[PDB]
Order: C-alpha cells, then sequence, then structure tokens
C-alpha cells in the first residue's frame, strides 16, 4: 500500500543542527503531561489517560489509531509527552561538562573568574575554535580562587580599575557520586568549610552567566545555554520507542525504558508530597537523590561507582546509551 | 483584498513530457496546478499574468523519480484576506449557526455571536433567514461584513466575519 | 565521528556546544538514507531542453 | 484533512517531508528523550 | 543567513496595517529590483484578471450593461482557462457584480485620484472597493484611515470618488 | 471615584499603565481596558449603573480639564461655535449687534449644557447650518 | 549566479567519466520505461538499457552533467560534447 | 511535628517566614543542629506583592475571556474546538459542525452568561483586599530594613524560662563559606 | 465512553463486508481473499521484561544492585530512600502475603498452578470488609 499522500514539499537534510532542550519547548513541545505512572487503568481493557501508554503520544497497535493525528501505526511517527520534575536534575552524561563551567565562574555572581584585563585570558579568548578555547579558559580560571572585585589596570599597576565582583572566595569543587560538593578554605585561624552545591544552586547560577560569558565557554545563545544542561522538565518519548512486546500474547510486557519512567514518576510523586507538607530535610534530601539517580540510570545504567537499575529477573535494565552504543546500538 | 504577486513552483514532469514542445506541457500544469488554488502563505491564486512569459528554468532529474523538477517564477493575481478588513459579498447559505457570505474565491461565516442581537434566526419561512425590523438576511442578499479572524492553512482559508459594527451589514 | 566510537559521548558534546553538521561525509547521508555525494552522485544531471527541440 | 501544525511554532504553512530510515527517526527521537535537539533542516546556512 | 527558533511576530491585522510577512510595502520582484506592494480595488483587479484572459485567448488561436458583460466574461472564461477553476468562475462573477468603474477611463481616474493622499496600498485599494458617503463611514470602515487623512480632503475625495459611477 | 476604574475596579497602584477615557454623550470614565473589550466588537449600551445610552470605541478621547462639568460645556462650546461663529466686522463694527450676537450665543450654550430647551435649540443649531 | 562558470573558462575534463555513463545511462533508462520519447532509431530493442546505450552511442540523450567543486561552483556539460572514450 | 510541618512548609514557600539552622553545642550533651524561624520583612512583602498582583490580574484576564465568543465542545471526545477551528470542520449540508475524530455534531459551550459574575467577582475582592493596598503603600514611602537571624535576636521575647536552645549567633572564625540567602544587604 | 481510535480493514474494491482476509505473514501481507488486494504492509510480528496482570495489575518497579564497579555506601542509601515511598506501601503488603503464601506453598512442595490460584484467591478476597477482623493466617490458610 504505502504512506499516505502528503501536500508538504519533499526537500532533503542539508544540515543537523545540535543542540539542547529548553525546558520551554519540552512543554511546548509535548502533547499530554504525564503523571500517572501507571499503563493501563483498572480494568486492563484501555490504555490510562495521563499514564505511560496515553494513547495521545501514539500507537504500536495494528488495530488502533493515535489520538493526536488520528493515523496509523505505519504513519504516526509518535508524539512526546512530557513530565515536570519537582526539582531540577542533573543530565548525566553534562555533569562533568558542568563541574567544568562551576569551577570557571563565581558561584555567587555568575561572572567569569578572569576578564578580558588578563594577558592570559586574552590569548583564551583569542582562540576561535569553542572547544579548545572553553579548555584553555579552564586551565586559566580553575585555580582562581576569588572574584577580584578590584584588578590592576592594563596600562600601569599602579592604580586598580574596578570590575563587577563581590569578593567571595571561591570553592573546590569536587564530583561525590551524582553531587557537587564544594570546600571552603579558611583564613589565617583548620578544617575546610563543607557543604552541597544544590542543583537548584548550580542552576541559579548558570541562568546569570552572561550571553558574552558563555558564548566564549562554547555555548550557543539560541541552540545550548549552560543553564540547560540541568533537567527541569522532562521530555517523555512515545510508545514507537518503548514498544510492548507480547510473548505468548496472553503475556504483556513492558519496554525498559517505560519501567525507568515509572520509576521516576512515583520517585517524583514521592518528592512532592515530602516537600509539600513536612519532610524534616533528611528524608527530603534522600528523595532527591532517588529522583537523581533514576534519571539518571534512565538515560545512562553503566556510572562509575553508581549502583546498577535491575530488573525483578535481577538483569541491568537497558538503558538509551546502551541502545545507541556498540556493535549493535541504533548507528 | 486583491494583490499582484510574484511567485514560485515547483513543477515536476513525467518523463513522457520530455519532448521538443515540453516548455508548453509546463505551462499547462502551471495553469492546472496553480490558476484556482488556494495556499494558506499568498490566498487564492486566481489568474496567472503575462502567460507567455514565465520563467523556465533548467530543469533537474530526480535521482529516483526520473522526473524534472523545474523551478517557475510567475506574475499572478491572488486573493488573500485579512482580520479587520471589510469586505461585501453574497450570502449562500443560511442556518442555525449563522449565514455564510461569498467574497470572491473566499466563504466568509457569520456566526450569531457577532451579529446584532435584534437579528434572529426564522426557520419557519422558505428558505431560512435571519430576520429584523429593518432587514431581513437571506440567501442571495448583499451583507458588507468585517473579518474577525483568519485561520489560514498550507491549503486553505477560512475566515469568520461580523456585522455587529455601524455601518455593517445589509448593503 | 559518532559512527566509529564513543557514539554517545561525541552526541552530547555536539549538544552542548550546539554543533552544525552539513551533511557533506557519506556517513551523514547514510544515516539520513539519501544519496551521498559520491561516485554517482558527485554531480546532477539536468534537462537540456536545447537539445530536445534539435532532437526532432 | 490536509492539515499540518507545529504547536509551539505556531506555523501550519512552513512543513516539510522528508523520507529517512525508521531508525534514524528512532535515533533521533531517542536523542530527544536525552534532552538533545537534532534539527533537520531542508537549506544551507554556510557556505562551503 | 543565521540562527532562527520561534521569534514574536505581529499578528496580521488590517486595521493597524500589520499585513504580515510576505505582504510587506516593499517587495522584491524576480528581476531583484525594488517595487510597491501592488495592491488592487475590485475594479482594477476586475480589469487586470480579463485583460490577461484575452491576450491568453489571442495565444492559443493564433498558435456593455451587467448582464451581457457578465455573460461574456463567463464564455470567455470556460474557453481560455482549464480545469479546476471553480474559484475562478465565482471571482470574475464577484468582480462584475461588485465593481463601481466600468471601463479603463474611469478606472484610470480613480487611480490619479487617490495617489495624491500618500496612504498606504491597502488603504488606497480599501477606498477604491468600498463606497463610503461620510468621512464618518470611511473613517470606522477603515480604522487605519484614522490620523492620516483629515476629513476635510476625505469629504471631497469620497464626492469625487461618487461622481464618476456609472449607472 | 478616585483613581480606579468603577467597573472593573483596576486600581492605578497595581495597574500604573491605567488610563482613562471619556465619552462626550455621557462623559463617564472608564479605563482603556474595559474599552476594548466592551466596545471592539461593535456598538454596546455604557456598562454604567442608571446609563443606557449606546455608544461607539471611535468616539472616545481624552479628558482635558479635571473637572467634568467644565467638559461638558466646553465640547458643547465647540460644538456651537463651528457653526455659530463670526467677528465685529461681520456687524460692520456695530458692537451693540455683535454683543447681542454673543449673549444670544452664550445663551445657546448654556441652554444646551443644562437641557432647558433640548428640542428647539438643537433645531435651531441645525437651522443656522445651513444658513 | 556566481556559482555558475562560464562555458569558455570551464576547467574540468572534456571526458565522460565512468560514473557519469553509469547514472546517464541509467537515468535515461529508467526514463524510456516510463515511456519516454526515443530520439534514437531502434531496428529492434526492448531493454531500456539497451535503448540508452544506442542513445549515448549516437549523441541523443538531452541531459547535461552539473559538476560540483569542492567550493560550491559548478560546470555544466553537455552529454553531447562530453568524450566518451572510456 | 505532624502538624506544625505542614504549616512552616507552606509560610516557607510563600516566603512568609525564614529558617536558619545552626549547629549548638551544649557544654553536657551530643552537639545538635537546631532550627529557628523568623520573618525577613522585604521578602514578604514582595511576595504579598507578587500574589496580590496576580490574583487581579488572574480574574482580570478571565473577565476579557468570558466577554469573547463562546466556541464548541464534542460530547464524546471532550475536544474544545475555537469558534475559528469550528469553521472548517462544518458539513457539506453547512447546517452543523461535525468533529474530527468522532465526526459527530459539536455542542455550543458555557460562559455565555458569566459576562456579570466575573465583573462581580472582580468588585468584591478588590473591596476585600483593600486593606493590602492601603498598607502596602504606606510601606512604599517608608523604607524598610532587612532582618536577618542576628537582628531579629535584639526584638527576642524569651518564650520559656530553660529553653535547650541557645538562643545566640556565634559565627564561625574567618569563615569563607557563604550560604545562599544568608547575607542581607 | 472515550474516543473509537479503532481501526478496520476492509477492501475498498470489494465493498464486501465483513471482508475474508489472509495474513501472509510470510510475505508480510494483509491481502484481501477475494481479489488479492493487498490492505496493509510491513505488519511487524532482552529490552523488555515480561509481568502477569493478573497477580500484580498495573505495578512497574525496578530493584537497586551493585555493578562492575560500585560503592556499597550509594546503595545503602539509595536502598534506605527508595523503601521511603508512601504510594508503592500498599501494594507491597499484597506482594508481602504472596511471598509467604509463595514460602507456605514450597515447603508443603505443592504444582505452581496452586500457588498461582492462591495467590489470585488472595488479591480477589483481600482489600474488602468482610475480612478486616480475621487473622491473616486464616486468610492464607484459606486461599491455599
Ligand atoms: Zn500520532
Ligand atoms: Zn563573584
Ligand atoms: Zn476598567
Ligand atoms: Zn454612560
Ligand atoms: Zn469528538
Ligand atoms: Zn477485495
Amino acid at each position: 500500500v504505502g504512506q499516505q499522500y502528503s501536500s508538504a514539499p519533499l526537500r532533503t537534510v542539508k544540515e543537523v543542527q545540535f543542540g539542547l532542550f529548553s525546558p520551554e519547548e519540552v512543554r511546548a513541545i509535548s502533547v499530554a503531561k504525564i503523571r500517572f505512572p501507571e499503563t493501563m487503568d483498572e480494568t486492563q481493557t484501555r490504555a490510562k489517560i495521563g499514564g505511560l501508554n496515553d494513547p495521545r503520544l501514539g500507537s504500536i497497535d495494528r488495530n488502533l489509531k493515535c489520538q493526536t493525528c488520528q493515523e496509523g501505526m505505519n504513519e504516526c511517527p509518535g508524539h512526546f509527552g512530557h513530565i515536570d520534575l519537582a526539582k531540577p536534575v542533573f543530565h548525566v552524561g553534562f555533569i562533568a561538562k558542568i563541574k567544568k563551567v562551576c569551577e570557571c565562574v563565581c558561584m555567587h555572581c555568575g561572572k567569569l573568574l578572569l576578564d578580558e584585563h588578563n594577558e592570559l585570558m586574552r590569548q583564551a579568548l583569542a582562540i576561535k575554535d569553542s572547544k579548545k578555547r572553553f579548555a584553555a579558559i579552564w586551565t586559566l580560571c580553575k585555580t582562581k580562587m576569588v572574584c577580584e572585585t578590584d584588578v590592576p589596570s592594563e596600562d600601569d599597576p599602579t592604580q586598580l580599575v574596578s570590575r563587577g565582583g563581590c569578593g567571595n572566595t571561591q570553592p573546590t569543587i569536587r564530583k561525590d557520586g551524582l553531587k557537587l560538593v564544594g570546600s571552603w578554605k579558611k583564613d589565617r585561624a583548620d578544617e575546610p568549610e563543607l557543604r552541597v552545591l544544590s542543583t537548584e544552586e548550580i542552576l541559579n547560577i548558570f541562568k546569570h552567566i552572561s550571553v558574552k560569558d558563555f558564548t566564549s565557554l562554547g555555548f550557543n545563545e539560541v541552540f545550548s545555554r549552560p543553564e540547560w544542561m540541568i533537567l527541569t522538565c522532562l521530555p517523555v518519548p512515545p510508545p514507537p520507542v518503548r514498544p510492548s512486546i507480547s510473548f505468548n500474547e496472553s503475556q504483556r510486557g513492558e519496554d525498559d525504558l517505560t519501567f525507568k519512567l515509572a520509576d521516576i514518576l512515583k520517585a517524583n510523586i514521592s518528592l512532592e508530597t515530602l516537600e509539600h507538607n513536612g519532610a524534616p530535610h533528611h528524608a527530603i534530601e534522600e528523595a532527591e537523590s532517588l529522583l537523581q539517580f533514576h534519571v539518571a540510570t534512565y538515560m545512562d545504567n553503566d556510572i562509575a561507582g553508581q549502583p546498577q537499575a535491575l530488573q525483578k529477573s535481577g538483569r541491568p535494565v537497558k538503558s538509551i546509551r546502551a541502545r545507541l552504543k556498540g556493535k549493535e546500538g541504533r548507528i | 483584498m486583491f494583490f499582484i504577486k510574484d511567485l514560485s513552483l515547483n513543477i515536476t514532469l513525467h518523463p513522457s513530457f520530455f519532448g521538443p514542445r515540453m516548455k508548453q506541457y509546463l505551462k499547462t500544469k502551471l495553469l492546472e496546478e496553480v490558476e484556482g488554488s488556494c495556499t494558506g502563505k499568498f490566498g487564492y491564486i486566481l489568474c496567472v499574468l503575462d502567460y507567455d512569459n514565465i520563467d523556465i528554468q533548467r530543469g533537474r532529474i530526480l535521482p529516483t523519480d526520473g522526473s524534472a523538477e523545474f523551478n517557475v517564477k510567475y506574475r499572478a493575481v491572488v486573493f488573500k484576506p485579512f482580520k479587520g478588513e471589510v469586505v461585501d459579498g453574497t450570502v449562500v447559505s443560511c442556518s442555525q449557526h449563522g449565514f455564510e457570505v461569498q467574497v470572491g474565491p473566499m466563504k466568509v461565516f457569520v456566526t450569531k455571536h457577532l451579529m446584532p442581537q435584534d437579528l434572529t434566526f426564522n426557520a419557519g419561512s422558505n428558505p431560512p433567514s435571519y430576520q429584523s425590523s429593518e432587514d431581513v438576511i437571506t440567501i442571495k442578499s448583499r451583507i458588507r461584513v468585517k473579518i474577525e479572524g483568519c485561520i489560514s492553512q498550507v491549503s486553505s482559508i477560512h475566515a469568520i466575519g461580523s456585522i455587529k459594527e455601524d455601518y455593517l451589514g445589509a448593503i | 565521528r559518532c559512527s566509529f566510537e564513543e557514539t554517545v559521548e561525541i552526541l552530547f558534546e555536539a549538544g552542548a556546544s550546539a554543533e552544525l553538521d552539513d551533511c557533506r561525509g557519506v556517513s551523514e547521508n547514510v544515516i539520513l538514507g539519501q544519496m551521498a555525494p559520491i561516485g554517482t552522485g558527485a554531480f546532477d544531471v539536468m534537462i537540456d531542453e536545447e537539445s530536445l527541440v534539435k532532437y526532432m | 484533512h490536509n492539515q499540518f501544525e507545529c504547536k509551539g511554532c505556531d506555523n501550519k504553512i512552513d512543513i516539510y517531508q522528508i523520507h529517512i530510515p525508521y531508525a534514524a527517526k528512532l535515533l533521533f527521537q531517542e536523542l530527544m528523550a536525552m534532552n538533545i535537539t537534532p534539527r533537520l533542516y531542508t537549506d544551507r546556512s554556510r557556505d562551503f | 543567513r543565521r540562527r532562527r527558533l520561534k521569534k514574536v511576530e505581529e499578528e496580521e491585522n488590517a486595521a493597524t496595517l500589520q499585513l504580515g510577512q510576505e505582504f510587506q510595502l516593499k517587495q522584491i520582484n524576480h528581476q531583484g529590483e525594488e517595487e510597491e506592494l501592488i495592491a488592487l480595488n475590485l475594479s482594477e483587479a476586475r480589469l487586470v484578471i480579463k485583460e490577461a484572459l484575452v491576450e491568453r485567448r489571442r495565444a492559443f488561436k493564433r498558435s456593455e450593461t451587467r448582464e451581457k458583460e457578465l455573460e461574456s466574461i463567463d464564455v470567455l472564461l470556460e474557453q481560455t482557462t482549464g480545469g479546476n477553476n471553480k474559484d475562478l468562475k465565482n471571482t470574475m462573477q464577484y468582480l462584475t457584480n461588485f465593481s463601481r468603474f466600468r471601463d479603463q477611463e474611469t478606472v484610470g481616474a480613480v487611480i490619479q485620484l487617490l495617489k495624491s493622499t500618500g496612504l498606504h496600498p491597502f488603504e488606497v485599494a480599501q477606498l477604491g472597493s468600498l463606497a463610503c458617503d461620510t468621512a464618518d463611514e470611511a473613517k470606522t470602515l477603515i480604522p487605519s484611515l484614522n490620523n492620516k487623512i483629515s476629513d476635510d480632503e476625505l469629504e471631497r475625495i469620497l464626492k469625487e470618488l461618487s461622481n464618476l459611477e456609472t449607472l | 471615584n478616585k483613581d480606579m476604574c468603577p467597573i472593573c475596579k483596576t486600581d492605578r497602584y497595581l495597574s500604573p499603565d491605567v488610563k482613562f477615557l471619556v465619552n462626550p454623550e455621557c462623559y463617564h470614565r472608564i479605563c482603556e481596558s474595559c474599552v476594548d473589550r466592551i466596545f471592539s466588537l461593535g456598538p454596546a449600551q455604557c456598562p454604567y449603573k442608571g446609563c443606557d445610552k449606546i455608544l461607539r470605541k471611535n468616539k472616545f478621547k481624552t479628558q482635558i480639564f479635571d473637572d467634568v462639568e467644565v467638559e461638558k460645556e466646553v465640547d458643547i462650546r465647540k460644538r456651537v461655535f463651528n457653526v455659530f461663529n463670526k467677528t465685529i466686522d461681520d456687524f460692520n463694527g456695530d458692537l451693540v449687534e455683535y454683543n447681542k450676537y454673543l449673549e444670544e450665543v452664550e445663551d445657546i450654550i448654556y441652554k444646551l449644557d443644562h437641557g432647558i430647551d433640548v428640542a428647539k435649540t438643537e433645531e435651531k443649531l441645525r437651522t443656522y447650518e445651513e444658513l | 549566479k556566481e556559482k555558475a562558470i562560464p562555458k569558455d573558462q570551464r576547467a574540468t575534463t572534456p571526458y565522460m567519466t565512468k560514473y557519469e555513463r553509469a547514472r546517464i545511462l541509467g537515468t535515461r533508462a529508467l526514463q524510456i520505461s516510463m515511456n519516454a520519447p526515443v530520439f534514437v532509431d531502434l531496428e529492434g530493442e526492448t531493454d531500456p538499457l539497451r535503448i540508452a546505450m544506442k542513445e549515448l552511442a549516437e549523441k541523443k540523450i538531452p541531459l547535461v552533467i552539473r559538476r560540483y567543486l569542492p567550493d560550491g561552483s559548478f560546470e555544466d556539460w553537455s552529454v553531447e560534447e562530453l568524450i566518451v572514450d572510456l | 511535628k505532624t502538624e506544625l510541618g505542614p504549616l512552616i512548609a507552606r509560610l516557607r514557600s510563600d516566603r512568609l517566614i525564614s529558617i536558619h539552622k545552626q549547629r549548638e553545642y551544649p557544654p553536657n550533651s551530643k552537639s545538635v543542629e537546631r532550627v529557628y524561624y523568623y520573618v525577613k520583612y522585604p521578602h514578604a512583602i514582595d511576595a504579598i506583592k507578587w500574589k496580590v498582583h496576580q490574583v487581579v490580574q488572574r480574574l482580570k484576564d478571565d473577565l476579557d475571556k468570558n466577554s469573547e465568543p463562546n466556541g464548541y465542545m464534542c460530547p464524546i471526545c471532550l475536544t474544545k474546538y475555537t469558534q475559528l477551528e469550528a469553521v472548517q470542520l462544518l458539513n457539506f449540508d453547512r447546517t452543523e459542525f461535525l468533529c474530527s475524530l468522532c465526526d459527530e455534531p459539536l455542542v455550543e459551550d458555557d460562559s455565555g452568561k458569566k459576562n456579570k459574575e466575573k465583573q462581580d467577582k472582580l468588585n468584591r475582592l478588590m473591596d476585600q483586599i483593600q486593606p493590602i493596598i492601603d498598607s502596602l503603600k504606606k510601606i512604599d514611602d517608608s523604607r524598610i530594613e532587612e532582618n536577618t537571624f542576628e537582628i531579629a535576636l535584639a526584638r527576642l521575647i524569651p518564650p520559656q524560662n530553660q529553653s535547650h536552645a541557645a538562643y545566640t549567633y556565634n559565627p564561625k572564625k574567618g569563615s569563607t563559606m557563604f550560604r545562599p540567602g544568608d547575607s542581607a544587604p | 465512553r472515550g474516543p473509537n481510535l479503532n481501526i478496520v480493514l476492509t477492501c475498498p474494491e470489494c465493498k464486501v463486508y465483513p471482508p475474508k482476509i489472509v495474513e501472509r505473514f510470510s510475505e508480510g501481507d494483509v491481502v484481501c481473499a477475494l481479489c488479492g488486494l493487498v490492505l496493509s504492509d510491513k505488519l511487524v510480528d532482552r529490552v523488555g521484561e515480561a509481568s502477569n496482570p493478573l497477580l500484580d495489575g498495573n505495578n512497574l518497579s525496578t530493584r537497586i544492585g551493585k555493578g562492575e564497579t560500585t560503592d556499597m555506601r550509594f546503595t545503602k542509601e539509595l536502598n534506605k530512600a527508595q523503601g521511603k515511598n508512601v504510594m508503592d506501601k500498599k501494594d507491597n503488603e499484597v506482594q508481602a502475603a504472596f511471598a509467604k503464601i509463595t514460602m507456605l506453598c514450597d515447603a508443603a512442595e505443592l504444582p505452581k498452578i496452586v500457588k498461582d490460584c492462591a495467590k489470585e484467591a488472595y488479591k480477589l478476597c483481600h482489600d474488602e470488609k468482610t475480612l478486616k477482623g480475621k487473622s491473616m493466617e486464616s486468610i492464607m490458610a484459606a486461599s491455599i
């Protein structure tokens, strides 16, 4: 038979513009808000509205239509839902990148630790390619442990020219698990101060980095901002990406992605209910860590030093990264 | 509103028309695929001006289709509706959900809520008509309508009009 | 580059760096299922009206 | 109904159809799940 | 050409003369020469359309009151146009029953009349398509005319427009 | 009736962009926000308690004087002076006739402002327009 | 059109390449299979590929090859003017 | 605790109450972290001003929306159609508006009569919310100083004779560590 | 009470309803048995996990365990956090009952069908007003 005729012009892909999803875009693209960690209603006859297999995200059955485009399985590309996360979480694939940006900017005003008043940074900013410019900037800024409200002038070092600063000592940032922990070193008069850098705190800082500042770090004003490396709204892939197989067709199985997406929802609702009423900070932090772990393992289940998400049979859950990599992956 | 627009189209020729008179076929295709067609970006393409001097560029053979793709530049008269514009037309259909006014190649739909309060629908009279103390609106009647909204699809345009404002309605 | 090794790491860096792929390589066209600009694809085939009129 | 729409962009007249392998569609959607935006464009913005 | 993502666009609205992206005042033709937006009133549009049909009829062959003109246009339409002309038939029928200027001389006078105001092409085309008796009618039927032309000029322009009305 | 629209109760403190307008027909203050929603589609009755005089959005203007009563008198004065308009030279320097003419015009304005004899006075304004 | 090199300064080979011949024969063979007008006399032949070969031998293929350059410019070469020596 | 939790949490989300955690070292007990609650007036006033504005704005917008044409809905699939969207679905007879998914006649929507009720709601709210507007006007004239745990301690009225919590602020020496939102102008 | 969203395969040409339809699985085709017209092509025939929606209903859950490289600290705390979920607490009671039923049925040398029926009987008869003053041992023994 083939696919139906279309009035749209037929074209060839000329360019591919990679980038990061903004939380606003994920909500605008979304056709439905996923709020129930189930797949079928209490009768197990139809898909639950608002659940994982919402009929609005598409159809993977030859006998049902998509509630959005009213087309069969072989024409519906699939439609994305979204889950609004209770608290921001890191992207497991950008934590190292997020850490490097944190060491480059001030963690209280979001300004690059070294301005154009420094000769070495002037050479660094003169590098054309984004990647090596970022490496040069990081090599210079990661050792600057202060914001330097006033900096020596470039005409002579006699008088100081003022620059936007705050004078707060920068911390030494290290990656412990899926958290970023900073340590402040004391003054003349013991053990350094230590506390955890909250994802909300880091998101707030990354939203203050100026356009010219993170373009120097290799980010794009329109397609990739450092603020978007922190996940606030999660895109929910359509069923085509996570189809439900049948072995005897009297038994029903769900994709590993659906299992993890249900975990994210359950962890999300648990965090919402906790922080809504009472919830001493210890309980909240535990819930946030669970939400972070589920999202991280939903995307990549092979993380150094972390536990692995396991099906009830005990085998590792197949993540999106596992599907794209290897001799048998998508590519 | 009627505009004279400079338009471009991509025409496809089946290999059966790769003869010594293929330019004539391209002209025929243009008049058969463009004239009378509706585009949400340019409105209704009504007439092609200077039918003798269309610019036919070199055609590209499609890899697997085998057909030639010609870019064609032409000058056409196109009717494009705009919200907030006032037009005149003739009523073609009447129903409980209001009447429809025919303005050139476009049909404007006037909803009850966009009509004056005094007007009321009377299905008893044949044909059905909207009756008020001063005037009667029926099929073939002439109505001055102000387009209140326009929804343009890639191959269709639908508009809603109103006759509530002054100097509107029956002419 | 993602076709050889470190597929996901390369794609994440492409997203964070907002890399533009112009699809001039064989791998990009293979992924997109379109004729690569190689061999029989290193040129375009156009139709000649000037010769069509004189071939009759 | 011969209707197209990309909600979020609020457009109905700037649509194109492309022929790609279904695995390529699957790949891009998986990248979308990973918060990556592979944006396919039918015209060039930079010269060779 | 640089990046492009969602930008806030001025919603189309005739009252504000915000005609959109493809119907801007300054247009570019196929030769790259700058030109003004060509907006036609009903009478001008009627003449332009039927002027091309006669030329089209001449191409193939070589190689008045309302009713008779309506029939003449109808027979010419069917002869000189291809299939799926359901829209053009309504257009020609609509233009003959709603036009105020019959011949070229009448239309030419209108064009030489309304170009002295310096109004937008959309506004002048509207003033030649709608019959308004008072300056107030044209100020409300064409909200854009507000604070562009004084009532003194509009009153006389409407009088002269109604002057050259055949039948 | 201090700084807020009597209809929508949009105080100036929470909406500093608020701007009021008046309609000569009834001289009722109304913020621009209410004007668009109540009158954009077409003519409608004034949205005031006790006022049933229809008006159009195109007629709204900005109040010049802070006193509403003076605004009414001035606007009527402008309407009359657009019709009843002469100069001292119109009577060939006859000051007595000119002063009597001025007094008559003031009497006309006074009657139109306070509605003493609306019908007869209004007809007189229309009549003199021909002459 | 700055990317269309004028015919007087074309610097590409005046010879048809093997890939150009393969696509031209396949391109014209596909057109013949779709009932395209044949500009060569057939002394008895039903295979579209053989008909295309006859047309190429007698230089009756109304196509031009747009050879692209690594900077985006191109040259237009008619199948009739290209030498088929390989 | 299970009842004070929801109260503290909500008064914290709206920033009517601020929290302060500090380590305490009783001379004869295990070191414990104590939690204190106070009011940061600049923070609370901004929250009040924003919420007052938003509530009025939402009602005003609802008044604007409710004054617009009604629309349409499909009884079966419960999908709303606007006046413009419904005009491209009407049948060939130009008699009824047909749904796209269900191919069923559409039913006119509600909100036609609420034109007066929404205005009544706004009339009531501005009367009830009057004291807040009057108080905010007087606050803007003056300049309020931002409060801190130490500053608040200057006005402390001790609750109990022998409270275990030491109502004192002895900051750590030479501590360059800066916590979020722990400094005031 | 919901959108139809049903696809029925019928031959446009034959027009006979209901139609004779043959599924050429080897060829991946759905063809009209009378005229031979193909009605749908490219029909479809570890990446997921199985579950029984008769004893567990709709409940997708995932365990946390060690990998090839893992620190015991993260595993212990993540399990600690996961246990303190309020929604999953309700069904864990049923699952705990299933575990003890399985233990009893296994210590009795009973076939798998017996324990499946026992667990199903428990689920159907549980969460009802009649069996609220009775000990769980009586419920389990009766279900077995
Ligand atoms: Zn769909
Ligand atoms: Zn700083
Ligand atoms: Zn108001
Ligand atoms: Zn009033
Ligand atoms: Zn429906
Ligand atoms: Zn059949």
